[PDB]
């Protein structure tokens, strides 16, 4: 016969999640500069809204496409409007996303807006959205709000690859002082100690580490030019469409918002625009100018190795 | 408990997965914020109890006999080992990060874990005698998200969703010699939440999404984001492997999700998360397109926005957030269990 | 009841699902509205549909209970298109009052109090519906914007009624038909801009009706009519266009079913434009969307101008050849107007031998159920039950209306005239693939001349449709060219079914096949792929526009992306080459004026015009409406035909290319040159709409004549079976330069016409 629906079973306690009501104005998502005051109850609604694809306009996707359904990330690399075409984004890894504004990946640096770059608040970013990825409609301010409280209730998982004993390895700690050495200097831009539970490895502040991608008359050029180095020699095709990222890409901005190294063993494809495609390229300078992103010339493989393990247990 | 990735609480189960018996008597829920099990009689439809287990659990198993439960518990990063007639946890076996899914050996003899981690790759596998970890059988690439055992029972499959890739892959594994003979790559695909086999074992299928990473974000229309696809595969050496859409033109299948195989093949079930609804399909006029067809046909046919409804057998309404579907042995109904409505949609199939 | 997704309760439906939510708020149905008008030709012209203005009819209130009928428009003296506002207590529709002021969109509560006039216009208007933009819920909203580099603030608030579109048409035009209308759609605001100033922060830029506190915008530009608005379930509008374009579809043309933005951002086929689809030359009018099972039945009318016929439908998710129905099926009469409702009922306006009433619809027995109601003098049609209407979810809008933009940064509206200094909107669009398409080789121009690959297709040429407008009805004549390849589709200006048109530019095309360019907006427009000699392979035949600051994206040429297939992800060179400024809009190069080209006349670039005028990088060209260039037979060729070629052709010699430009008379009509009824000769056993002779039309590549002047076979479909003479041959390669050459090129290319400047002008033409 045909297919149909004789019964429910309610295991647990009866759920619905928040009313259409009444849609926010793309002015008065850009109204809301700061963050709301913190909502507990709203959480689970925002969960739902994160993980919802009706509510957009024909049930294609939802956020929990990009930023997984962990809240963490796909790690897939998108091209984005507002920021300009040929410029690609690494979808954000949102785990403690609140602890660090402001937000995006662009910084203060070209952005006067405080909207795309140097984002002010989280409201911005998802209340967007609708009208900007999804093109679907508005939200409501409840369920924005809602997706919000989400969004900053997301906590860090911690690294996997640390001892039982809670303790970290030799090769770990043969790599943190590496890390902490004043003359490589990670230290500066991503302050922090891995036994403590509140460092978030991050000054939150804009910085040119050299990632910025440029056209081959320089910057405002075009087309872009390749900085992946090893792929350059590789003979890899800049414009190939099989590859897992980008290795060519117009930005608008040198300069970026710097991430929290915590987690970062679960981000797929590190920078911006997933240009490091290893936690090893963020480090060997192919996908950055030399020595802009820490000083790692004087360094040989094993050094860089024992890096590679401490940032892994971050 | 608590909500997924937080520290805030919350009283719903809010079920990640569902299982049942190979008796088809007993349906074994994993409640993902309540850290712990629900057992429910098929026949009665009510719960007979309440297993407590590690924390957050996203998945179980059954052993072919029935008096065991295999739960995966996924932030504790371990495997709870349950009795199913005392309705008591009797041990905890720790694995790799993330076990997502577990799978019993049709002997029983032995449990399969996938460790879905990031940057893990591991399957780990249970002697059901020891009640313990044996070994690890690590795969081609990151996080794998769930495993299948063959009717054969002599090969394993693990559907690898690696993040910051498009191209995400399968792994087949030989049983007895315990590593990798092949990896079959899916191509343009993202978030693979499963993979399940034919009766005959000649396919397995695999859904997924399919996002157009390389294309200016701009509008919904035709999937120029995301479109939604179910892969079969052909076990065979050198097989076909087929990405076909979930998709309408203007109706969309969010996110799918779980999936279950009718005990004869002639249906597919696919729990589709995003737009709180069960996809059921045709297998044999899938399989039938899949045969009939070439490689480079069924490659142009991924696109077609008007190919479903040739192999769509329906559409069906559920609660919010099924992740999951099941089988009775008979094949005649089908459960989805709802994370957000906090329950389970029952479904008559086709099947008489 | 779920309809498109699981609800939160067990029969319960959630409030994203369109179809299931208006079956949830639809309730009882007790009173009806609908057209009466007298049955005459004047009174019920359903022949000169899209045009409809019913003299005489009237807007009626019938209850199914107590059987009594109250006329509520009683002050007009012609009123039809009755459509319901979301609560069900008031409506709008099109008539024209016994005042005068010609046929405009009014509005009145039910109960026949509170009449208002939403436009005043020159030209008619037709068929108002309403969409709600920025008003989901009752009462008033905020307007919110920023300072002019200050905060966001609010200043004010609105009254939240929605927005109205509509279809109407200016006055004095002609279509491609040469009927006296070209009708489109606007967008209307209810508050006199300040609906668009809270979506937006800008009042609506369009024609304003400050007396009726009203403001109009045009979001639809093509050339042949758009009508009959109605609701997407995914929040986009309904529609039907007629797409005439030159010869297509075997000179006759096709009434699609479509949907676009309420903007008109984003215009797509939904059914029945595309070859190997279902109903031919049918009209298809009047279309809506069943909540149950979801499938937009229409109006099929055997005649493509007729609104009366039989009812056919097609899967809303699926809208396909496998889905497509013909619901009504069979004996003996006709239908109009069906009107389905949210139960799954339908009343449709059904005559079983001569007059219309109100029917229910029977779908056990596919044709009309029990009676409604039937007045015998009158003929009853366009039923509108009184219920709850769910409201669709509004898209966001781009643009604040003419020459208004809106930037996706800061999302902040801007004037690109006049502010930014640019002579014109302008917008952007951009194909990934020009090589891909689902189009085999053929002689037709909307096939492929010639196989192409990566490399192959050199540039584009983007054309510029210009509206037919004869102010002088001594000057013009329809059917002038009817012995030539045109026929009854011909007139004075052109001898074929190709209307005047001019280029908007060339714009050179990458390695991959991808290109991107900025171009006018608000304008009808299309394009051409083009070889290494600068020829037409292949025509893409419709109307395209672009809205102000609007991008246009499509994955290859007719592929199916914007029609039965997903986007194909293409890495694309064009992609770095649209937006790469901080300071810019659009960094994409403009339309190029002419092109360049080597010794032996191949492509060699693009080359700027001398209408080069900082929100770009690029030099701004082509914005300058009499500025643009066009090709003239009289202007341009005929003086090329009479110093090079007239010399030894002539009645002995065909074709005959002498006389100059003194006009001929055939059959009584003096329209052309000799010359131009020689080269326009059709030839037996090839189809018109190919081409005749020595000219196909669209094709110049395919073309006799460009076949001979380049010596040499040019595509894969031969003119004609003996091509070049065995004994007597002369190569005429040399006879002409690459300028001349490459004229009668884009001549051609262009449809060939006779006059392609608008209106009467000082070249000889038609005149008595
Ligand atoms: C000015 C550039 C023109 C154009 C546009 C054409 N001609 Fe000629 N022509 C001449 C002769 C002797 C022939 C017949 C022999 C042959 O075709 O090689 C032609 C033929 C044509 C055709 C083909 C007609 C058909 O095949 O039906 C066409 C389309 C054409 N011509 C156009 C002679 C001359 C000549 C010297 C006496 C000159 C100068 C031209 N032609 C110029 C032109
Ligand atoms: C200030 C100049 C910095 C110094 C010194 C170091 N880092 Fe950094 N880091 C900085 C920026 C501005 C960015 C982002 C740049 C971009 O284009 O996105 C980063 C990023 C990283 C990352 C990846 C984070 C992510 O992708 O989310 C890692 C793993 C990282 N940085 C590590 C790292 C190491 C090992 C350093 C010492 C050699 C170091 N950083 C120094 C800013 C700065
Ligand atoms: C190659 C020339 C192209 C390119 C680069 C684009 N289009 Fe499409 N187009 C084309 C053909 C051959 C046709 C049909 C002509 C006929 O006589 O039937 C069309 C038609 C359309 C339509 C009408 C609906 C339809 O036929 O499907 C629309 C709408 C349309 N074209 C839009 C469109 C867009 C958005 C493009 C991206 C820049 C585009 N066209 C490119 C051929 C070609
Ligand atoms: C809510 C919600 C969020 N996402 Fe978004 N996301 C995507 C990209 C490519 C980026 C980075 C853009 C840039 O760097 O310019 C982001 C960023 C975010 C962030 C910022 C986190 C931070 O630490 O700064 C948040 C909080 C966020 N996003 C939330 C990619 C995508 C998607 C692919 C097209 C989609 C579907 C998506 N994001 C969806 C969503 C949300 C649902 C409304
Ligand atoms: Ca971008
Ligand atoms: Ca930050
Ligand atoms: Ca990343
Ligand atoms: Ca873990
Ligand atoms: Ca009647
Ligand atoms: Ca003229
Ligand atoms: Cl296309
Ligand atoms: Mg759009
Ligand atoms: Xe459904
Ligand atoms: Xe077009
Ligand atoms: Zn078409």
């Amino acid at each position: 016969g045909q297919p149909r629906v004789i019964s429910t079973i309610q295991t647990g306690a009866t759920w619905e999640p928040l009313g259409r009501e009444e849609p926010l104005t793309v002015p008065e998502v850009h109204f809301r500069v700061k963050h709301s005051p913190f909502k507990s109850e709203l959480v689970r609604y925002g969960q739902f809204q994160f993980n919802d694809a009706a509510w957009s306009l024909q049930g294609s996707y939802s956020c929990a496409s990009c930023h997984y359904e962990r809240g963490q990330t796909t790690g897939l690399i998108w091209d984005l409007g507002d920021e300009g075409w040929g410029s690609w984004k690494n979808t954000k890894y949102i785990r403690g996303g609140r602890y660090l504004p402001p937000f995006r990946h662009e910084g203060f640096t070209g952005h006067p807006d405080e909207i795309v770059g140097a984002t002010s608040s989280l409201d911005r970013v998802c209340g967007r959205d609708p009208g900007f990825v999804f093109r679907s409609e508005n939200f409501s301010p409840m369920r924005l709000e809602a997706l919000i409280c989400y969004i900053r209730a997301l906590e860090f998982t911690g690294s996997p690859f640390r001892n039982a004993d809670g303790s970290l390895t030799e090769a770990q700690k043969r790599g943190q002082k590496i890390f902490e050495d004043p003359k490589v200097g990670c230290l500066e831009c991503h302050p922090g100690d891995p036994m403590d539970p509140r460092a978030l490895f991050s000054d939150a502040q804009t910085h040119d580490v050299g990632t910025g991608r440029v056209g081959v008359n320089g910057f405002r050029s075009t087309p872009g030019k390749v900085f992946n180095i090893s792929a350059l020699e590789a003979g890899e095709d800049p414009y190939g469409v099989e590859s897992n990222t980008p290795i060519i890409g117009l930005d608008l901005v040198k300069e970026f918002d710097t991430p929290t190294l915590r987690d970062i063993y679960a981000s797929g494809t590190y920078f911006h625009d997933g240009g490091a495609r290893t936690l090893m390229d963020t480090i060997n300078n192919t996908v950055n100018d030399k020595d802009m992103h820490g000083r790692t010339s004087h360094l040989k493989q094993q050094e860089l190795q024992d890096l590679v393990e401490y940032l892994k247990a971050l | 408990g608590y909500i997924q990735g937080t520290h805030v609480k919350t009283d719903l189960p809010g079920p990640f997965h569902i299982t049942m018996s190979p008796d088809g008597s007993t349906l074994f829920i994993s409640n993902q914020s309540g850290h712990s099990v629900t057992f429910v009689d098929a026949r009665t439809q009510k719960v007979t109890g309440e297993v407590a287990v590690r924390v957050q659990p996203e998945a179980s198993a059954v052993t072919p006999d029935g008096a065991f439960l295999y739960v995966c518990n996924a932030e504790s990063d371990s495997v709870s080992v349950v009795d199913i007639q005392r309705k008591q946890e009797i041990k905890e076996i720790k694995v790799g990060d993330w076990p997502s899914g577990i799978k019993i050996s049709p002997d029983g003899k032995t449990a399969y874990v996938a460790c879905s981690g990031c940057m893990w790759n591991a399957i780990d596998v249970i002697d059901t005698g020891r009640m313990e970890k044996v070994r690890s059988i690590y795969t081609s690439d990151y996080g794998p998200r769930m495993v299948e055992i063959s009717p054969d029972g002599k090969t394993l499959v693990a559907i690898l969703d690696t993040v910051g890739s498009i191209n995400r892959s399968v792994d087949f594994i030989d049983i007895a010699s315990g590593r990798v003979v092949e990896n079959r790559v899916i191509h343009e695909s993202s978030n693979l939440r499963d993979v399940v086999y034919t009766p005959d074992g000649k396919y397995i299928a695999v859904t997924h999404q399919t996002p157009k990473n390389w294309l200016p974000v701009c509008e919904a229309e035709n999937g120029q984001v995301f479109t939604n696809n179910v892969t079969i595969i052909e076990t065979k050496a050198g097989g076909k492997v087929a990405r076909l859409p979930l998709d309408d033109l203007n109706n969309y299948d969010g996110n799918p999700y779980g999936m279950a195989m009718d005990p004869k093949g002639k249906y597919l079930y696919i729990g589709v998360r995003g737009m709180h609804r069960v996809t059921i399909l045709d297998m044999d006029k899938v399989l039938g397109l899949v045969r009939s067809s070439t490689q480079e046909e069924l490659d142009y046919l991924r696109d077609d926005l008007g190919l479903v409804r040739d192999y769509l057998v329906a559409r069906v309404p559920t609660g919010l957030g099924p992740s999951s579907v099941c089988l009775s042995p008979d094949g005649k109904f089908c459960y989805a269990a709802n994370y957000f409505s906090n329950n389970v949609t029952v479904i008559r199939t086709a099947v008489d | 009841e779920p309809v498109m997704t699981g609800g939160p309760v067990q029969g319960k439906a959630l409030w994203t699902d369109y179809s299931g939510m208006s079956k949830e708020v639809q309730g009882p149905v007790s009173q009806i509205l609908f057209t009466q008008s007298p049955r005459t030709a004047k009174g019920d012209p359903y022949q000169n549909y899209p045009h409809y203005i019913p003299e005489g009819s009237r807007i009626v209130l019938f209850d199914l209970n107590t059987k009594e009928l109250k006329v509520l428009t009683n002050d007009f003296a012609t009123a039809f298109d009755p459509c319901t506002y979301w609560d069900g207590k008031k409506f709008a529709f099109a008539g024209v009052h016994k005042k005068g002021g010609g046929c405009q969109i009014w509005e009145m509560n039910i109960d026949g109090s509170g009449l208002r006039q939403m436009t005043d216009l020159k030209g008619t208007c037709r068929s108002p519906i309403y969409y709600a933009a920025g008003s989901i819920e009752e009462g008033e909203g905020r307007i919110i914007w920023r300072d002019r580099e200050g905060d966001w603030k609010e200043h004010g608030m609105v009254e939240k009624t929605g927005m109205i579109i509509f279809s109407g048409s200016p006055e004095g035009v002609m279509d491609e038909f040469h009927n006296p209308y070209a009708y489109n759609l606007y967008r209307l605001d209810t508050q006199g801009g300040k609906i668009i100033q809270r979506i937006t922060g800008h009042v609506l830029s369009g024609i304003e009706f400050p007396h009726l506190n009203t403001t109009i915008d045009q979001i639809t530009y093509n050339l042949s009519s758009n009508f009959d608005p109605w609701l997407t379930p995914d929040g986009n509008i309904l529609f039907s266009s007629v797409q005439a374009n030159g010869s297509r579809a075997g000179g006759e043309g096709r009434v699609m079913i479509c949907v676009d933005n309420w903007d008109g951002a984003y215009p797509r086929p939904i059914y029945g434009n595309c070859d190997g689809e279902i109903g031919g030359t049918s009209g298809r009018s009047q279309a809506k969307i069943t909540f149950g099972d979801r499938k937009i039945v229409y109006v099929e009318s055997p005649y493509m101008n007729w609104g009366v016929g039989q009812l056919a439908a097609v899967s809303w998710d699926a809208p396909f050849n496998k889905t497509y129905e013909k619901l009504t099926g069979k004996d003996g009469g006709l239908y109009r107007s069906p009107y389905p409702l949210p139960d799954d009922r339908m009343l449709v306006s059904y005559a079983e031998r001569g007059d219309f009433g109100i029917y229910w619809f029977n779908f056990s027995k596919c044709a009309a159920g029990d009676k409604v109601y039937d007045d015998p003098n009158w003929n009853d049609h366009q039923p509108a039950p009184v219920y709850v209407k769910y409201k669709p979810r509004w898209i966001n809008t781009f643009t604040a209306g003419k020459n208004f933009g809106v930037t996706v940064v800061t999302y902040q509206p801007f004037d690109q005239v006049k502010v930014e200094g640019y002579p014109h909107s302008w917008g952007t669009w951009i194909c990934f693939d020009t090589t891909l398409s689902d189009q085999p080789v053929g002689p037709y121009p909307h096939q492929k001349a010639k196989n192409v690959s990566h490399g192959d297709i050199k540039a584009v040429r983007i054309i510029q449709g210009y509206q037919c407008v004869e102010p002088d009805s001594t000057r013009f004549r329809v059917g002038a060219g009817a012995h030539l390849l045109g026929g009854e589709r011909s007139s004075s200006n052109s001898g074929t079914a190709f209307q005047q048109r001019g280029i908007i530019g060339y714009q050179y095309v990458e390695s991959d096949g991808s290109t991107v360019t900025s171009q006018l907006s608000d304008v009808p427009y299309y394009m051409q792929i083009l070889d290494d000699k600068g020829m037409s392979v292949q025509t893409a035949l419709t109307w395209a526009y672009l809205r102000p600051y609007h991008g246009r994206i499509c994955s290859g040429c007719h592929y199916g992306s914007y029609r039965g297939r997903a986007f194909k992800n293409i890495h694309a060179k064009a992609l770095y080459n649209w937006w790469y400024d901080d300071r810019s809009h659009y960094d994409s190069p403009f339309a190029f004026r002419y092109l360049k080209f080597d010794n032996d006349g191949n492509y060699k670039g693009v080359k700027h015009g001398e209408d080069v005028v900082g929100t770009t990088s690029q030099p701004v060209e082509g914005l300058t409406l009499d500025k643009q260039r066009t090709v003239d037979f009289r202007r341009d060729i005929q003086p090329i035909l009479d110093a090079k070629c007239a010399m030894c052709h002539d009645s002995n010699n065909p074709p005959n290319l002498g006389g100059g430009l003194e006009l001929v008379s055939v059959d009584g009509i003096a329209a052309y040159s000799r010359a131009y009824n020689s080269l326009l000769e059709p030839q037996r056993g090839k189809d018109p709409n190919i081409g005749g002779k020595y000219v196909n039309p669209s094709a110049a590549i395919n073309s006799l004549l460009v076949w001979r002047l380049y010596e040499a076979e040019l595509s894969a479909n031969a003119p004609r079976e003996k091509i070049f003479p065995i004994e007597g041959r002369l190569l005429h390669n040399k006879f002409l330069t690459q300028d001349e050459r490459y004229a009668i090129v884009e001549w051609i290319d262009l449809g060939a016409q006779w006059d392609n400047i608008p209106g009467p002008d000082f070249y000889p033409g038609y005149l008595v």
